[PDB]
DNA sequence: TTTTTTTTTTT
């Protein structure tokens, strides 16, 4: 997998699995919901009229918040990549701050919140901690 | 939306002798506003066979016949052609006759009748109807006699013949016999020159996709275009036919099925979608020439700032945007030579530097311009293939991508997943401009003056700022002189550039004039400057200074090899830029501003 | 049936003032341009030059006219213009007076307060409107029982929405009397809330 | 422009043209009052200013504001009068006494204008005729017949007849009884007309 | 509007 094609996304989640016999007992759970054979039906109608009905930008300090979250995390991926190089790593591009902004977003709308706040941007930048870590390990 | 008008409403400012002596009356239109006594000897001007007409006008005029004539539309159109005749008469009788029958279109806004093919039932039998949609087929133009002229070459007399089939508006069927013996006794032969035909066409309607509702195939329509009408539709179009509907019977072996079979007698074609630019207002030219004298210092410069402000930074490579966007001059020699009048521009960079958006961008400026990959694109599927027809079983030329875009721009992006076998069919056609096909049953030769701006990703994923621009590119030195310019757009990890960067997309995100660039380069694309030997002595200086390889300098490389490709192409950017002052004399400051591109673009500097 | 909501003059000389209908009519934007300058305000569209073209609610634009045109000048959206002037008078029976809306003779008849040149050809539109889809209203009202009419009522506005909930609250009052159905008593409002 | 906030107390009334009660707003009518008050110190400051240094060409800048309040105003006048209407239909259509699903909705001086527009309209009642007058809330339609036979559906603890003989009120067990009783309770909901 | 054989362009 090149890091370009890889580099196509946005958020890469390494999913784990567990064999723990807790893990098991759930397993054991999920057996019998299938041996013996907020809902979906309201929850598409809900999306077709949000998608629909909010037209969500972000707020000036929104603005302000990003810049200096993308900022720093640039300013280290230099002393990252100038001295291990690993023939391969992964670094931020604009296209993962513009996937930033359309995922706060997707957030903001399902509140039909007319204007994003630093309610979401934080814990969206979490979630992409996460999602560009895996991708590092 | 629906469309209850030919003219889109919304921003429009930005017995029979009954019928015959009321369009008349219309028709005299002098003592209100005298509108149409405009237009008939406007026609006469320009020799038309017939004029449109508002039956808006008819409404306030006189809504009995307006409604009688959108509901018999037959007799009505009969006794209206009649009465256009005997009023062209009234004006030039000598004109009068030079055309056998006059026609009238119509145009305006019927009620219920603006339907789609999908609609179009059979209660609109014999009722004008305006219907909307696609072509997607053509007949091939063939002549249809409406009159002959015999002559017996035995009594020296000459007699006549006219004839009518189910196509009109009368619909007698006559046979066309062509009598050889009118009476027994004397022989005849045929006049052709006399006579009297007529062109006669058939295309094929088809339901717009995006009305369609999905679950069908949609519905068609056959029409019938006539007289000079014939070729104003092309199969790919959006047009809003205005004609009679008719059912024409039939009848094999004196038994008929009820079954009839339905056509559309066009008298009137709109194509919907305004497709050109040049109808620029008295108001627009006198802006432009106002803004092409008030510096001539300061214009070029000052267009290229206002060219894509949706991306920072790479000034230099929205300069050379637009000096394609403008051209050069095609200069054809008197033997028969031929030098082309085209840039062509490359640009390589290291992901995500909104290369993909300069050229997404420069699709939609220009006019014609035909996207293509890397990938989704052959090398025979850029020029031509030959293939086959389905009814005809026999071979033809189909035309590439890079045929079509004649006159135009072509943008291929990621121009280095495409295999070596597939660059080369392309040597031809970007220099020499136009494409030689020697296949199995074919030869020929097509036009293909287009110009190419491609975008590249380097090897290596990234630029190794150490290597050498030379090992970076893998395109090989025969086609690194094709493309006159090539752009290393390299990335660059300052913290300074980054924060003014998401400063500027951030500000995106958050939401010269924009229409006016598209009128000054269609107006500023005709002028042809013409060099002076102040300037053709400074150029025949600055290329023999390039290819002088000590001049350059040290720890300098070089990304393409300086030939005498690129002499003129030093003369084709400066007589680009001396097309945006309209100046048509390139000038000292012309063959100045031409080469710091160059020497900007040329050499590459390697770090250790 | 107790419930009378204070209907709507939006169609004589002025609107009512605590009818419901009228306060979200007069909502609606219009394009308007001013004659001078806006100091201390130029914030929402600091001052506004003087020339400019604006859009603003109904409501303000009210105080803010004057015979002289002291502060600013109105002109009429397009679906008031000429251009549509013609298509509701080819045939009227076919337009979508929900989208040009949905308040259409509301809307038109508070723009005769504008003292505009074309008046005299505006009060002519809604007129031969109103009077062209009359024979579609009378007839498609009285005569739709048991039926879903909200295909029959998709292209209406306030206006005539009211009038086609009067033909059917009269046919299917009758239709309850002959059917010996209109003597039984019952729940008034409760049903409602069931 | 203005009055985003007053025109989202009566999108609302206008999505319930049934006649049915809502929840009151103290909210969003607080939040127009205060920028009632708003708009009117920010703009009363620069009317007394244009009389200490002479700014007419702040005129404008007048009107703007002051029919910008008059709007909030009658957007919240409205709103209070038109929840003033549903609110005596539940004096004609239920009766005297409410259930507290409704008693529950209305803002609590509602109740005290409810209470004194029903006493008010019980003294002109009892005024028509000599004995206790007549008593205009029931009949409210024309009579057809004089028994009825009615048939409970929910429990209720025991109905009177005026001669002090009770009947008790199980459910889904039917009656004959005068007509000129059951209209209270038929109207509510407890019984039911089924002999039609 | 089907098989089968033979040549040449194309993915
Ligand atoms: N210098 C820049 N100015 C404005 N937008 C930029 C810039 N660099 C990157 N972007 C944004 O980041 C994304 C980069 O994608 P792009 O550059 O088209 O990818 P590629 O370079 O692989 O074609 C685009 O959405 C673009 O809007």
């Amino acid at each position: 997998f090149m890091p370009t094609i890889l580099s196509r996304f946005d958020m890469i989640f390494i999913v784990k699995d567990e064999h723990n016999e807790e893990r098991d007992v759930m397993l054991a759970k999920h057996v019998i919901t299938l041996h013996v054979s907020i809902d979906l039906a309201k929850l598409k109608k809900f999306i077709a009229y949000c998608r629909v009905k909010c037209g969500p930008r972000l707020s000036a300090e929104a603005a302000e918040k990003l810049k200096n979250r993308y900022i720093i995390m640039r300013s280290g991926a230099r002393q990252h990549e100038r001295d291990s190089d690993r023939r391969s790593s992964i670094p931020i591009t604009v296209r993962q701050l513009e996937a930033i902004v359309r995922i706060a977003e997707a957030l903001s709308k399902m509140k039909l919140q007319p204007f994003a706040t630093e309610a979401d941007v934080e814990e969206a930048l979490r979630l992409f901690q996460v999602s560009t870590l895996d991708a590092a390990l | 939306m629906l469309p209850r008008s030919p003219p889109l409403p919304r921003g429009n400012l930005w017995e029979l002798r009954e019928a015959q002596r009321d369009y008349l009356d219309f028709l005299d239109d002098e003592e209100d506003q005298g509108i149409y006594q405009s237009k008939v000897r406007e026609l006469i001007s320009d020799n038309q066979y017939r004029l449109i007409v508002n039956v808006n006008d008819l409404r306030r005029k006189n809504e009995k016949r307006a409604n009688r004539l959108l509901n018999n539309a037959f007799e009505e159109l009969v006794a209206f052609q009649r009465a256009l005749k005997d009023f062209v008469a009234s004006i030039d009788a000598t004109y009068a006759k030079q055309y056998e029958e006059f026609y009238v279109g119509l145009e305006g806004s019927f009620g219920s009748k603006h339907v789609s093919p999908r609609t179009l039932t059979s209660c609109f039998l014999s009722c004008v109807v305006c219907v909307e949609g696609i072509v997607t087929k053509c007949s091939l133009v063939r002549p249809k006699v409406v009159r002959s002229v015999h002559y017996c070459p035995a009594t020296k007399k000459t007699i006549e013949r006219r004839y009518s089939d189910l196509t009109t508006l009368v619909a007698f069927p006559s046979s066309s016999v062509y009598p050889t013996k009118d009476e027994e006794n004397n022989p005849l032969e045929t006049e052709y020159g006399l006579s009297v035909y007529k062109d006669h066409q058939t295309i094929t309607i088809q339901e717009m996709p995006e009305k369609a509702p999905a679950g069908q195939l949609p519905r068609s329509v056959d029409v019938i275009l006539d007289d000079d009408l014939v070729d104003k539709a092309k199969p790919g179009d959006r047009v809003q036919v205005v004609g009679t509907y008719r059912c024409l019977p039939g009848k094999k072996g004196g038994y008929t099925s009820g079954t009839f079979r339905t056509v559309l007698i066009a008298c009137n074609v709109k194509q919907m979608s305004k497709d050109a630019q040049p109808s620029f207002s008295a108001e627009d030219i006198a802006k432009i020439k106002k803004f092409s004298k008030t510096r001539s210092k300061d214009i070029f410069d000052q267009l290229a700032k206002s060219l894509a402000p949706s991306i920072h930074g790479h000034d230099y490579v929205k300069k050379a945007i637009l000096c394609l966007l403008l051209g050069g001059v095609e200069r054809d020699l008197e033997n028969g030579s031929h030098i082309r009048g085209d840039i062509n521009i490359l640009l390589i960079g290291d992901p995500s530097v909104a290369k993909s958006q300069l050229l997404r961008y420069v699709l939609c400026t220009a006019p014609r311009a035909i996207p293509t990959t890397g990938r989704g694109s052959s090398g025979v599927g850029l020029t031509a293939a030959v293939t086959t027809d389905q009814e005809t079983g026999e071979r033809r030329l189909e035309a590439g991508a890079m045929v079509l875009a004649d006159r135009g721009v072509v943008c291929i992006d990621e121009f280095d997943k495409m295999s070596d076998m597939d660059r080369t069919a392309i040597h031809e056609v970007m220099e020499q401009g136009r494409v030689t096909i020697a296949k199995a049953g074919i030869h020929a030769r097509l036009n293909a003056r287009c110009s190419v701006l491609a975008a590249a990703n380097p090897v290596y994923g990234r630029y190794d700022q150490y290597k050498t621009p030379m090992e970076n590119i893998g395109l090989q030195d025969s086609l690194l002189s094709r493309f006159d310019l090539l752009f290393i757009m390299l990335d660059q990890m300052d913290p300074e550039q980054d924060r003014e960067i998401s400063d500027h997309v951030l500000r995106m995100h958050r939401y010269v004039s924009a229409a006016f660039m598209k009128k000054y380069i269609h107006v500023a694309k005709i002028i042809k400057p013409v060099l002076t030997q102040e300037s053709a002595t400074y150029i025949a200086e600055e290329y023999s200074r390039l290819r002088s390889q000590d001049s350059m300098s040290s720890d300098t490389a070089r990304t393409s090899p300086v030939t005498a490709r690129t002499l003129e192409t030093l003369i084709r950017l400066a007589t680009a830029h001396a097309k945006a002052r309209m100046s048509k004399t390139v000038d000292l400051q012309d063959a100045e501003e031409a080469v710091e591109l160059v020497q900007y673009a040329y050499f590459k500097k390697v770090l250790e | 049936e107790a419930y009378f909501r204070v209907e709507s003059g939006a169609l004589g000389p002025e609107e009512n003032f605590l009818s419901l209908d009228d306060i979200l009519m007069s909502h609606e934007k219009l394009p308007v341009r001013t004659e001078t300058a806006m100091p201390r305000l130029g914030a929402f569209f600091n001052a506004v030059p003087q020339g400019s073209k604006l859009e603003l609610p109904l409501w303000l634009a009210k105080g803010l006219f004057d015979n002289k045109r002291r502060i600013l000048s109105v002109e009429l959206p397009k679906i008031y213009q000429e251009g549509w002037r013609t298509v509701f008078s080819a045939d009227p029976n076919v337009v979508d007076l929900h989208k040009m809306g949905p308040h259409f003779y509301g809307f038109g008849s508070q723009l005769l307060h504008f003292d505009s040149p074309e008046n005299a050809d505006i009060s002519q539109s809604l007129l031969q409107t109103f009077i062209g889809r009359f024979r579609r209203i009378m007839d498609s009202s009285q005569n739709a029982y048991n039926e879903d009419t909200s295909a029959l009522v998709a292209r209406l506005d306030e206006m005539e929405r009211g009038l086609f909930q009067t033909g059917q609250k009269g046919l299917n009052d009758f239709q309850c009397w002959e059917k010996g159905q209109a003597s039984q008593i019952t729940a008034s409002n409760l049903v409602q809330n069931y | 422009m203005f009055c985003e906030k007053a025109m989202e107390l009566i999108r609302e009334l206008h999505r319930a043209p049934e006649g049915q009660l809502p929840a009151f707003n103290e909210d969003g009518l607080r939040q127009v009052l205060e920028e009632m008050k708003a708009l009117y110190e920010q703009n009363q400051s620069d009317v007394n200013e244009a009389k200490s240094g002479g700014r007419s060409d702040l005129i404008p800048t007048i009107k703007f504001r002051h029919c910008s309040l008059l709007r909030n105003r009658r957007c919240t006048v409205a709103y209070l009068y038109d929840r003033l209407l549903r609110i005596r239909a539940l004096r004609w259509e239920y009766g005297s006494v409410l259930p507290n699903a409704l008693r529950f909705h209305m803002a609590a001086e509602e109740m005290e204008w409810f209470n004194n527009y029903k006493r008010s309209l019980a003294t002109y009642m009892r005024s028509l005729g000599g004995d206790e007058g007549l008593d205009i809330t029931q009949d409210m339609k024309p009579p057809k017949s004089l028994y009825i036979e009615v048939r409970c559906l929910k429990d209720y603890g025991e109905f009177e007849v005026d001669d002090g003989t009770s009947v008790l009120l199980k459910k889904n067990s039917q009656h004959f009884l005068p007509r000129w009783k059951c209209e209270q309770l038929i109207r509510q909901g407890v019984l039911e007309h089924i002999l039609s």
